[PDB]
């Protein structure tokens, strides 16, 4: 918050009411500044970046060269920050104009739109399973099964 | 007043069941 | 610009219930077939919505309202207008509402949607009016009486032309258009929705949702508003500018949000269908609990209390040590500048707040440290010392100051916990004949040391 | 689902995905970040196991 | 002035409020800090014990050092809120038990 | 990257962010303060920072 | 009555009060403080519950 407001201090039980007497202090002091002084008396100037996120379509950041889109195999991207791995398709899922992106139960994004042609994605993690080795014991052989689930 | 035997009341008497109140204050309900 | 109006008749507000209207999209996320559960800005439901109508009641000295007054803003605004003679036209958003500060405004004048933040000096009742000729059979807008001057302003949109119909419609209010405008951290926030209906007075009963439209990056503060409406001058409006007009049948709601928490039914489509106010009733509160708008029959333990405190109180023990601090101030004789005194005070409770105010001393300064905080803080050892000097040391008396062979006597540390109490001393330390009672030093070989 | 669910808080850090940690931040500096999300959903499974 | 070197010797110009029993508020005793209702006690104390405790190490009396008189702790009243409904499909109605 | 790397600031530290990796990520409304201040002030901002 | 006396146990804390903590502590250094209190209570409640 900025405030430039300018009125007498009254921290004493006086009303000043403009008076700048006694107990009546004027809230704002002047610096000093001259170059034959001290070594912490230069002055600094102080710029401050400050950003937001998750709050809108994105409008600014860095100049990374966008490449093609390819889809039905699932490989890394890059949508506005929102990285991530996938199996990108057509979407059926009918987006109002001003919504961005889709999320699930999970709070997971499954749906994205695109920033160039303006275009809605699936985004479906890759196939994967666990493993299972069915075994009859190497006391009888050394051959063995596997089971994908 | 409680339409209890003789038996039943031998058995009551000899189980003892403020605590209660020291318990009562951090939210712990009986 | 200003034609302040007359011949307005006295009437009381009307009220109105607001039914289940109100709810917005609160993110920028889809969902579909879920319920979800969200605490913000919202309308509750079955509350007393303020409900201004501007209607000319025919007859002898019949009620001429024409309600543009001034109203609160707090923390966010429903306002729903139903119309059909298109009387209901901008909105003007401030603090002050004139030229000292920024002011918002928002006007549909029949060709454009002009949106302005300029440092107006707006009028006592602003309006627009619309002229109805006779002959051509034929209604346009002919008054634009908003704002004396523009200046000292930076953002400005104005979208594409369009032809507006004015004509001043019989029969019943058709159209629904309602809006819902927050102002949160820099950002004016509006979504509105726009239905057909038909009904003389009140609000439909049906349910609707609202749809985001921009986020004005403004970062101004608001919090008083006023509508806009166009009035019609004619030949069956004689008169003067104050008293020749005569206004439309329209009507306008006002709603005020508050921090609420929200289940939201999301359809299929993505459209919100129903939504259940958590703090409504206790029926509300099991399904917010159960997360389901459907609840079988038994108990259900939803909520806990407490009997919140009423007041505050602090108990210590009566003081009855005092300190001999005051003593030493009232010295019927004062040491010498070399010989300064040196006093100790411990085992005793700090006093400083009565003997500040009350004795008024004439330089009065402190550094690092509030007088006030000096009570709420400790000291060990407390030291006291007190001089008497002229009125030219003062200024060379002070934190990490030097001066002549009386200041380099007393030199004060560089970086020192302590403050200043000096006052003037005429009427006890003149002599006639010249008081010569006190000697200082003027010429030292060297320095010396602090303390 | 009170498993699902309990996957997506906070427990401290800064946010509850670890993509997104990964990708604002040095590791020097991700490293406790992603430890106190770690013991969080460590203790939420051991819950759901016994 | 100076610090950290010695135990405090000189602290504390202390304001005091008046006293209010049978509603529950804020209190503070010498430091003890906490919410209750405040009553009259029967329990009788040594001279110098300033305030009592249970088996729980719960704050259930204390001392008032002005007056020297003996007042109790017993909190705000709470509990649990249940509501019984006959189903949403048959009413509309409920029955609200505090507990 | 380029911009911060040729001005050569003498007093540079960012909180929550790397500063190698601002090339990467995508912002909204990117704020700017600036004022001028006294030299132990410039040691004297940071959150939480009394 | 043992889930009572968790209570009065610092579990690595300044003091066992939390108010104790506050009133003499600025926010951002005291918030690590009473982060600790509550997982050391949760831990002590989950132990009970089981
Ligand atoms: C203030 C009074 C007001 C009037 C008289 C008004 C009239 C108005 N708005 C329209 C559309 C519209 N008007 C707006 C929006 C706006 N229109 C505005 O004047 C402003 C300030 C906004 C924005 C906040 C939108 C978004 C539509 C399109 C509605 C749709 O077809 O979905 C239309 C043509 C379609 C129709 O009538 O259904 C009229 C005549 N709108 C108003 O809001
Ligand atoms: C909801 O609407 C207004 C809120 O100001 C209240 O209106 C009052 O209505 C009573 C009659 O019921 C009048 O006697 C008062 O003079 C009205 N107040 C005014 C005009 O300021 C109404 O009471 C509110 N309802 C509730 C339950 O608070
Ligand atoms: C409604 O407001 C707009 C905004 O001021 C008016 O558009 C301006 O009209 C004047 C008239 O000559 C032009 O000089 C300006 O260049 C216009 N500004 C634009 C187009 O941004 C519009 O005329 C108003 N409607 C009526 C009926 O006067
Ligand atoms: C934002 O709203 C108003 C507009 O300046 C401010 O409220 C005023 O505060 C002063 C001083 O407290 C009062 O004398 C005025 O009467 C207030 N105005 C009204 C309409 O009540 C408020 O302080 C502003 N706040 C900020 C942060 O800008
Ligand atoms: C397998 O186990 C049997 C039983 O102990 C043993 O006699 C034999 O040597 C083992 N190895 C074989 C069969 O190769
Ligand atoms: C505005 O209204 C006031 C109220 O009486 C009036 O004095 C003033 O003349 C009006 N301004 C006009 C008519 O321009
Ligand atoms: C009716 O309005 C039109 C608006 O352009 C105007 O040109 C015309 O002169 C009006 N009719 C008469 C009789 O003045
Ligand atoms: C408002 O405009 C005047 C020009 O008459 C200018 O002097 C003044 O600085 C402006 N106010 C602000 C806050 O810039
Ligand atoms: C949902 O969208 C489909 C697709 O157009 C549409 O047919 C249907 O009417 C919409 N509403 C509902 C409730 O399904
Ligand atoms: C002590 O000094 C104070 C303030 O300097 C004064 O108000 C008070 O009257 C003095 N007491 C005496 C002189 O006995
Ligand atoms: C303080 O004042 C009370 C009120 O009269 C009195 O009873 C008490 O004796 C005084 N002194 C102390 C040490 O409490
Ligand atoms: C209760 O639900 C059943 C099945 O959904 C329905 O047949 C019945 O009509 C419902 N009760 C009422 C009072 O509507
Ligand atoms: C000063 O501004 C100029 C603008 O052309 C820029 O080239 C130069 O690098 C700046 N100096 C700095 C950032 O130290």
């Amino acid at each position: 918050e900025r405030d430039i407001s300018t009125e007498i201090y009254q921290a004493g039980s006086t009303p000043c009411n403009g008076v700048e007497g006694f107990n009546c202090y004027f809230p704002l002091q002047s610096y000093g500044f001259q170059p034959t002084n001290g070594v912490g008396y230069q002055p600094y100037r102080v710029v401050v970046l400050s950003f937001e996120l998750l709050h809108a379509p994105a409008t600014v950041c860095g100049p990374k060269k966008s490449t093609n889109l390819v889809k039905n195999k699932c490989v890394n991207f890059n949508f506005n920050g929102l990285t991530g791995t996938g199996v990108l398709t057509e979407s059926n899922k009918k987006f109002l104009p001003f919504q961005q992106f889709g999320r699930d139960i999970a709070d997971t994004t499954d749906a994205v739109r695109d920033p160039q042609t303006l275009e809605i994605l699936d985004i479906t993690p890759c196939s994967f399973g666990g493993v299972s080795v069915i075994t009859p014991g190497t006391n009888t052989s050394n051959q063995v099964a596997v089971l994908y689930q | 007043p409680s339409k209890r035997s003789f038996i039943e009341d031998l058995l009551f008497n000899k189980v003892t069941l403020d605590l209660i109140c020291a318990q009562k204050f951090n939210g712990l309900t009986v | 610009q200003c034609v302040n109006l007359t011949t307005r008749t006295q009437l009381p507000p009307a009220y109105t219930n607001s039914f289940t209207r109100g709810v917005y999209y609160p993110d920028k996320v889809f969902r579909s077939s879920v319920l979800h559960s969200t605490q913000d800005l919202f309308l509750p439901f079955f509350s007393n919505v303020t409900w201004f109508h501007a209607i000319h009641v025919s007859g002898t000295n019949g009620t001429k309202r024409f309600d543009n007054p001034v109203l609160p803003f707090n923390d966010g605004v429903y306002f729903a207008s139903t119309e059909k003679s298109n009387i209901i036209r901008g909105w003007i958003f401030g603090t002050t509402l004139d030229s000292k500060t920024q002011s918002l405004l928002i006007v549909n004048n029949a060709t454009n949607v002009v949106i302005k933040v300029c440092e107006f000096q707006f009028c006592n009742d602003p309006f627009l009016g619309v002229y109805y000729h006779k002959n051509n059979k034929s209604w346009m807008e002919s008054e634009f009486r908003v704002y004396s001057s523009a200046n000292n302003c930076t953002f400005e949109y104005v979208s594409q032309p369009f032809l507006m119909d004015l004509e001043g419609k019989q029969g019943n209010f058709k159209n629904l258009r309602e809006f819902v405008f927050k102002n949160i951290d820099g950002y004016f926030k509006i979504y509105s929705k726009h239905t057909p209906i038909n009904l003389v007075r009140d609000l439909p009963q049906g349910f609707s949702a609202l749809e985001p439209l921009v986020d004005l990056p403004i970062g101004i503060n608001i919090t008083r508003f006023q509508t806009l409406l166009a009035l019609h001058r004619s030949y069956l409006t004689p008169g003067d500018s104050s008293s020749g007009w005569t206004a439309g049948a329209a009507a306008y709601y006002v709603g005020y949000l508050q921090p609420r928490t929200f289940l939201l039914k999301y359809n299929e489509n993505g459209t919100i269908t129903d939504a259940v106010d958590c703090a409504l009733d206790p029926l509300s509160e099991t399904k917010c609990t159960l997360k389901s708008f459907t609840v079988e029959k038994g108990i259900y333990q939803t909520s806990n209390f407490r009997v919140q405190p009423t007041e505050s109180i602090v108990r210590f023990p009566n003081i009855t040590n005092l300190c001999p601090f005051g003593e030493v101030f009232n010295a019927t004789r004062f040491a010498s500048v070399y010989a300064w005194n040196r006093k100790r005070i411990s085992n005793c409770v700090a006093d400083y707040s009565v003997l500040y105010n009350s004795a008024s001393f004439s330089t009065f300064k402190c550094y690092g440290v509030s007088p006030t905080k000096l009570n709420d803080l400790c000291f060990t050892n407390v030291y006291a010392d007190s001089f008497v000097i002229r009125g030219d040391e003062v200024r060379q008396i002070a934190p990490g100051q030097t001066g002549k062979i009386a200041d380099y006597n007393y030199k004060l540390p560089d970086d020192f916990t302590g403050c200043v109490i000096a006052w003037n001393s005429n009427n006890l330390d003149s002599k006639v004949g010249g008081n010569y009672n006190y000697l200082y030093r003027l010429f030292r070989k060297s320095n010396l040391k602090p303390f | 689902n009170t498993l699902v669910k309990q996957l997506s808080s906070n427990f401290g850090a800064i946010s509850s995905v670890l993509n997104d940690i990964l990708s604002r931040l040095d590791p020097p500096e991700a490293e406790v970040q992603i430890d106190r999300l770690i013991t969080g959903r460590l203790q939420s499974l051991q819950t759901y196991v016994t």
